[PDB]
């Protein structure tokens, strides 16, 4: 139910670390 | 995918992470969604390569789509030193780019100027020019009236054909006799 | 010895001198310090200066 | 609110029962419960029964319960109902005492823990003692090792050398590793 | 006018009307400024005569009104329902004694605003527009009592009220069910340190710290407070301390410092204590007694010596005050310890000094005892000595060592622990321009 | 204003003779008739007051006041504002003729300082200052600043004040770094080695203050013997045996002075006979400079007790250095004291730490303690970071 | 308590040096008792 | 329930997407830690001497040679600005031909040197 509903609000947190290395890349 | 990247992405010799990069886009293609963003990391690199394996892979998904955003991606790309490199963002972008134009999308003028800016230019290569020439008649094919589709929505089914031309001519500026198998996904209006 | 000009220590209840010797340590904390002085007031500063 | 009923022995059953809970010898509960209290002092200090823990506890906490240990016996409740646990404190008193001892005396006189324990037999004592396993000798409880060390876990960690040092090496190769 | 006041909300509802499509960020950050800038219009003259017919109409705006009770008569279903409870915050805010004084009043409301409609499909929806507080900073008022017997029964209201905060902790179900909660555990901390006895907050602990990062550090902090308190008589002192330490270091605090952090500064005092340890209220001269520090001041004052009687003194003099802060509890302890402490002191730095100079002191204090006051001592350790009354030599030891041990690099350690803290933060932080950059 | 705020302190500090009382406002009895000290006077002679200093014509007169000389007149308040009008009318238009002729520029300021100085003759903490902002308004000069560095200095330490000036004295020392070329530092300096002399100084400008001398000194704010008895006292109660007996060990500067006032008598010589690692013949040295130097002046009353047990401590730091082992009896028993009390403040320093003193009561034995590796080098390690790891907490603490 | 003095450790306390020169003589007076 | 089922399952996509990249980067991490070797072993020693004239901007300038061949060259992107230095001798590669370093200043040409006694033998008296 809402079980399945902030599921996504782990990916949705998720998001971003990612978006670092994605600075991390250009950074690199 | 994952596996393809690290190999494209670890690997020593380019043209295969540029060909595997290339290859994304097929087990990418049912999501050119992300592939910008995706490429959006190999848009940049170090490599021109991997910045080539790029544009088609992307230029591949998007081919019978849109997004002017993974497009406008290459633009820079298409500007990418070498002209083999835009040579492929030529293409990579005309492939998407047929029967899209006018203000629909107004680049596609630059985009056809740009080749003829190339094909025009004397210092521009047969590289560049080649490949702006092709992805211009490649805007052009068959009257310029014929699309290019792949897992057609149509259908909602994938055509092998569809995928050959591309895989065929992938090799080229190896093998130059090649192109012509680029004919498959031609497809009506 | 009070001076330093030599290295040992006396004995009251033993009436002696006691051993001792001359080194103790190189600058380290020393030099670091320093920084660890330096560091967060040009940054705190800084920390201050985002602020 | 309970004003509703009241009534007094609940001091003299908390009384006890605090006593209990000092008994049971679990301490911030124990004193946890005083502040659990709703009205500390104004019951507290009002009732002697109330106030024997605490005022042991002063005694106690720390660790000197010359009076206090003298207290309880001497003590009303402990004299009332209390009783129970007297006994039981006397040990819980000097098994402190004990390590006390233990720390204060690597040997001590089999009289002075003895003096110390209130006890009459050192028997009573040497049964403790070597209960507590002490080292003894004619006259005398010995504390050869005053304590546990060694005896297995607490280990990989805190004490590995290099190991620790090579994990931390590891470590901060991670903070060097994970520094992606 | 009532206007520029209905204007001001007007702007709260408009960036409300933000949050209404997706948009808290600003709304609630708004919000929480506007929650300041509320303190500005206030009151409800012609701000809800003209609100309740600004937005739409709703059976609860009627009920609402029987918290207005007036009379205005005069003349004059969707962008009127959260704002209609976005202004139901506002309603607990026209709560505040900012057009208030009974609560209890508001208490039926805010249960009749908290219950109805509210507190219900709210979980990822309401971002913490719940203030728990506010609605408890309301009961907060009341109990005050004494006078209602507690409340209704004994004092279910607040037992409800805890239910009902645990009918929240429920709803904690972390969905972000999150940011408000632990003010209903300090709440029910305080609630112990009104009443009860906190140690199921190990259980309050079992689940959670306010996660995460969203939460005021004040209430996080507050959080610590109570949370310190814990730990006061749990009779942890560092991580009491720590707490404070987690409390005041970073808590944004200046209005609230005021009589706030005081509080706070005192157990923080208190900690020390704990630990003997006196900082110099040199600087607790500032900003602290006037009404906080100096018996504390005056224990330290005494804890420096830790002179029983003048510290009792202290404790003589200020036992209201200790009970006004039930810091009282303390320092019955730290009596002897500080004893104990200049025992230690200028003292055991002989390899003794003999069972009679040593209970010289005792000698000063009392006799024989000393077995068991040294003992008492030594039994703690916070000394390091020995003794034989068979040699009646009270035996006191070196502590002496070099950093051949592990000891320094345990601190380095310490330290390499620590590496990571703004080492992986910068990581933490890394993000947010370089990833809204993309954007 | 110097022996003025001096006999006030003296007196005001009057404590051991009637003469401490008395030769203070003896002069300033005299010296209320020199200068129109009166509205500080006034409040000089509500400065002592409340204790002895509760006898006067105008404030307070009381019997548990020793001090009467803490006595005024309307008189020399009539005086006064005939001398302050005097004073006043004489710049008054003269100063608007400044004004008037629009003349000179420091001319103008000129009898604005004159109408300042006034103030300090007078003992009023207000016009001349006012006046010095508008002879500094009139200051083309960093010499009249210069001015300004005497105002402010007369200023403050007219009532031996304390920051502002020293701020001024920032302030005034601000605006041009010269330093009076290669003086005014001094005055800074001097100055500052007594602002920063409140009550500390102690490492501080206590070098400066033995630095610079004498390169100026300032009737109305100090004499020379001042800064000579202050900058050494604290300096030297601060500074190295090798500085000490670097400098301390004699100046020509002291070699000068030795002496000559007595004024001293103590301070290092004292000391140096301390420092010659004595025991019993310090010991009394210490009351002997105190009472002599300490209760004698300012900030050395002021400050009291930071002097007193540390050189009382130090020596034992040689007395240890000399032994790792040494029985505290062949110190505090050989040397003809009290052993406890001597021992009890000196226990007093075991939680002052400064020991590394390891010592006995019964066996009355004293040991030693030393850096090693610890040292506070790998030892202070701990703290340095944390307050910085703090800070750096207090670094993540913004975030947003 | 005032503005500003030399701060910590703290007034620490005082009646020594007086007290001190009280037993320097009696110290040294013991002593010439000694 | 459901339009998540749509909804929801579509973002391990992104949980995925995600996933990849720390990967690119340590490999592009790694990347440049071999990369950024031989940009050091660029320098190397059987160089040639110049006089460094001037900048004509970053990583760029006239100098002089020991053939006195000035030209447009690199320099140091090691050095900066204040790390650059206006007039040196300096270090450059035959064919790249670039600055590869300032020398520390020379001293001995003709001139006829100077003086030099490091350290008198000579005590006064």
């Amino acid at each position: 139910e809402q079980k399945i509903q902030e599921t996504e609000l782990k990916i949705r947190s998720k998001t971003e670390n990612v978006r670092r290395l994605e600075a991390q890349r250009n950074a690199l | 995918v994952k596996r393809l990247l690290h190999v494209a992405v670890s690997d020593s010799n380019d043209d295969v992470r540029r060909a595997a990069v290339i290859a994304l886009g097929f087990v990418l293609l049912r999501d050119y969604t992300t592939v910008p963003r995706i490429v959006q990391l190999l848009s940049k690199s170090h490599n021109a390569h991997v910045r080539c394996g790029t544009a088609f892979a992307l230029g591949i998904a998007c081919a019978g789509k849109g997004l002017q955003s993974a497009i406008d991606v290459l633009d820079p790309l298409t500007k990418d030193p070498v002209d083999f490199v835009r040579q492929a963002a030529m293409i990579a972008l005309s492939m998407i780019l047929i029967q899209q134009t006018e203000k629909l999308n107004p680049q596609v003028a630059d985009i056809n100027k740009n080749f003829l800016s190339v094909i025009t230019n004397k210092h521009q290569e047969g590289l560049a020019k080649f490949g702006a020439c092709v992805a211009q008649g490649i805007m052009n094919a068959g009257g310029r009236n014929v699309t290019i589709q792949l897992e057609n929505a149509d259908t909602g089914t994938l055509d092998t054909k569809s995928v050959v031309g591309l895989v065929m001519f992938s090799q080229f500026w190896y093998w130059f006799p090649l192109a012509h198998f680029l004919s498959l996904s031609f497809t009506p209006t | 010895i009070l001076d330093k000009i030599f290295y040992g220590v006396l004995d009251q209840g033993n009436g002696w001198l006691y051993v001792y010797e001359t080194p103790n340590q190189d600058a380290t904390y020393d030099s670091a310090l320093e920084l660890v002085g330096q560091l967060n007031k040009v940054v705190d500063q800084l920390f201050e200066k985002a602020s | 609110n309970h004003k509703l009923s009241e009534s007094d022995k609940k001091s003299k059953l908390i009384s006890l029962y605090l006593l209990n809970l000092l008994s049971q010898n679990n301490t911030t509960k124990f004193h946890s419960e005083l502040q659990y209290l709703d009205k500390h002092i104004k019951n507290l200090e009002d009732d002697s029964l109330l106030s024997y823990p605490i005022k042991l506890d002063r005694w106690l906490m720390e660790g000197s319960y010359q009076k206090a240990w003298d207290l309880l016996q001497s003590g009303s409740q402990n004299i009332s109902e209390f009783d129970s646990f007297t006994d039981i404190l006397k040990s819980a008193i000097r098994d402190e005492i004990a390590k006390n001892t233990e720390l204060s005396y690597d040997f001590l006189p089999l009289s002075n823990i003895k003096a110390l324990l209130f006890f009459n037999n050192e028997k009573e004592t040497e049964k403790f003692a070597l209960e507590r396993n002490w080292p003894i000798v004619n006259s005398k409880v010995y504390f050869n090792n005053q304590s546990k060390e060694k005896a297995d876990y607490e280990d990989e960690m805190m004490h590995e050398e290099d190991q620790k040092t090579n994990i931390i090496e590891k470590a901060m190769d991670y903070a060097i590793s994970i520094e992606n | 006018m009532a206007s520029t006041a209905v204007m001001m909300d007007v702007d709260s509802s408009g960036v409300n009307d933000l949050h209404h499509s997706e948009k808290k960020y600003a709304e609630e950050d708004q919000v929480q400024e506007l929650l300041k800038v509320l303190n500005e219009i206030s009151k409800t003259t012609l701000t809800l005569d003209p609100r309740y017919i600004w937005r739409s109409l709703k059976d609860l705006s009627s009920l609402r009104n029987q918290e207005l009770l007036n009379a205005e008569t005069l003349c004059f279903k969707t962008i009127e329902v959260t704002a209609e409870i976005n202004c139901f915050m506002h309603l607990l805010v026209q709560l505040f004694l900012w057009d208030s004084k009974e609560l209890e009043q508001l208490v039926e409301f805010n249960r009749k605003v908290v219950i109805p409609n509210l507190l219900c499909y709210y979980n990822l929806r309401s971002l913490n527009l719940i203030n728990a507080k506010l609605w408890f900073y309301i009961y907060l008022s009341h109990e005050t009592l004494a006078r209602s017997s507690e409340e209704i029964n004994s004092d279910n209201q607040n037992i409800i009220l805890r239910s009902t905060m645990m009918k929240f902790l429920k709803i904690a179900s972390l969905k972000h069910d999150n940011e408000t909660k632990a003010m209903l555990i300090n709440l029910i901390l305080r609630d112990f340190l009104n009443n009860g006895e906190v140690d199921s907050a190990s259980d309050f602990i079992s689940k959670l710290e306010y996660p995460h990062t969203d939460v005021s550090s004040s209430l996080e902090a507050r959080y610590f407070f109570y949370l310190s308190k814990i730990n006061a008589i749990q009779l942890d002192y560092s991580t009491a301390n720590e707490y404070i330490i987690a409390a005041i270091r970073k808590a944004p605090h200046n209005s609230k410092s005021l009589g706030f952090l005081q509080q706070s500064n005192k157990l923080h005092c208190c900690i020390q204590l704990l630990m003997g340890d006196i900082p110099e209220l040199s600087f607790f001269h500032q900003s602290n007694m006037q009404k906080s520090l100096l018996p504390y001041y005056h224990l330290t004052k005494a804890v420096k010596l830790g002179d029983l009687k003048k510290f009792t003194s202290t404790i003589t003099k200020y036992k209201q005050l200790l009970l006004k802060d039930d810091t009282y509890q303390l320092c019955v302890r730290l009596r002897s310890n500080v004893i104990k402490t200049g025992i230690r002191i200028i003292s055991l730095t002989y390899k003794k000094i003999s069972l009679r100079d040593i209970c010289l002191k005792l000698n000063l204090d009392s006799e024989q005892t000393v077995e068991y006051m040294v003992s008492r001592a030594i039994r703690d350790g916070v000394i390091e000595a020995k003794i034989n009354h068979e040699d009646g030599f009270i035996e006191t030891t070196e502590l002496l060592n070099i950093y051949d041990s592990e000891d320094p690099q345990q601190v380095f350690d310490e330290r390499i622990k620590f590496a990571n803290q703004l080492h992986d933060e910068y990581l933490v932080s890394m993000r947010y321009p370089e990833d809204k950059k993309t954007q | 204003n110097y022996e003025v705020s001096e006999k006030a302190f003296l007196l005001t500090q009057s404590k051991v003779s009637i003469e401490q009382r008395k030769e203070a406002a003896e002069f300033v009895l005299a010296k209320i008739k020199e200068e129109e000290m009166a509205p500080y006077y006034k409040y000089l002679c509500e400065e002592y007051l409340v204790n002895n200093g509760q006898s006067d014509l105008e404030h307070d007169e009381k019997s548990d006041s020793l001090n009467e000389w803490i006595k005024f007149d309307q008189e020399l308040y009539n005086e006064l504002c005939k001398k302050n009008e005097s004073k006043i009318k004489e710049l008054n238009e003269k100063i608007q003729k400044l004004e008037e002729d629009d003349e000179g520029e420091l001319e103008q300021a000129q009898a604005w300082i004159n109408l300042g100085e006034y103030y300090a003759q007078i003992g009023d903490k207000d016009n001349a200052e006012k006046t010095l902002g508008k002879s500094l308004s009139k200051a083309i000069s960093t010499g009249a600043k210069i001015d300004v560095m005497l105002t402010i200095a007369r200023l403050g330490f007219f009532y031996n004040d304390q920051l502002y000036v020293k701020e001024k004295l920032e302030a005034v020392n601000s605006m041009i770094e010269k330093g009076g070329d290669w003086e005014r530092r001094n005055r800074y300096k001097t100055y500052y080695g007594i602002h920063c002399l409140a009550v500390r100084n102690f490492k501080e400008a206590a070098k400066l203050l033995v630095d610079s001398l004498a390169t100026f000194t300032s009737i109305e704010l100090t004499s020379y013997e001042s800064i000579a008895t202050y900058a050494s006292v604290t300096g030297l109660f601060t500074l190295e045996r090798t500085d000490l007996k670097s400098k301390v060990i004699d100046s020509p500067e002291l070699l000068s002075l030795i002496s000559t006032t007595a004024a001293l008598q103590s301070i290092s010589s004292l000391t140096i006979s301390l420092y010659a690692s004595d025991y019993a013949s310090y010991f009394p040295y210490l009351l002997e400079t105190y009472a002599n130097v300490l209760i004698p002046c300012k900030y050395l009353n002021r400050h009291a007790d930071f002097f007193v047990r540390e050189m009382r401590r130090k020596v034992y730091a040689q007395l240890l250095e000399s032994y790792k082992t040494l029985s505290l009896k062949s110190m505090a028993s050989a040397f003809g004291v009290s052993v406890a009390f001597l021992d009890n403040d000196l226990g007093k320093f075991i939680p002052n730490k400064q020991l590394n003193c390891v010592i006995d009561r019964v066996n009355g034995i004293v040991e030693t303690n030393r850096p090693d590796n610890k040292n506070a080098q790998y030892h202070l390690l701990v703290k340095q970071g944390d307050g910085l790891l703090t800070k750096l907490q207090k670094y993540g603490a913004a975030v947003r | 308590q005032t503005n500003i003095w030399e701060e910590n450790w703290d007034d620490v306390e005082v009646d020594d040096d007086f007290t001190n020169e009280l037993k320097a003589e009696l110290d040294r007076y013991k002593r010439e008792n000694q | 329930y459901f339009k998540l089922k749509k909804l929801e399952k579509e973002y391990e996509l992104l949980t995925l997407q995600e996933d990849y990249i720390k990967d690119e980067q340590r490999h592009l991490k790694r990347e440049l830690k071999r990369a950024q070797e031989e940009v050091k072993r660029i320098q190397s020693v059987p160089l040639v001497i110049g006089q460094f004239l001037e900048p004509i901007d970053q990583n760029t300038g006239i100098v002089s040679s020991t053939t006195g061949m000035s030209y447009v060259v690199r320099i140091l992107s090691t050095l900066d600005r204040e790390l650059l230095k206006p007039s040196m001798s300096v270090a450059l590669h035959r064919h790249s031909n670039a600055l590869v370093d300032i020398l520390p200043p020379d001293s001995d040409s003709s001139i006829s040197v100077m003086g030099e006694n490091e350290k008198p033998d000579v005590t006064y008296a």
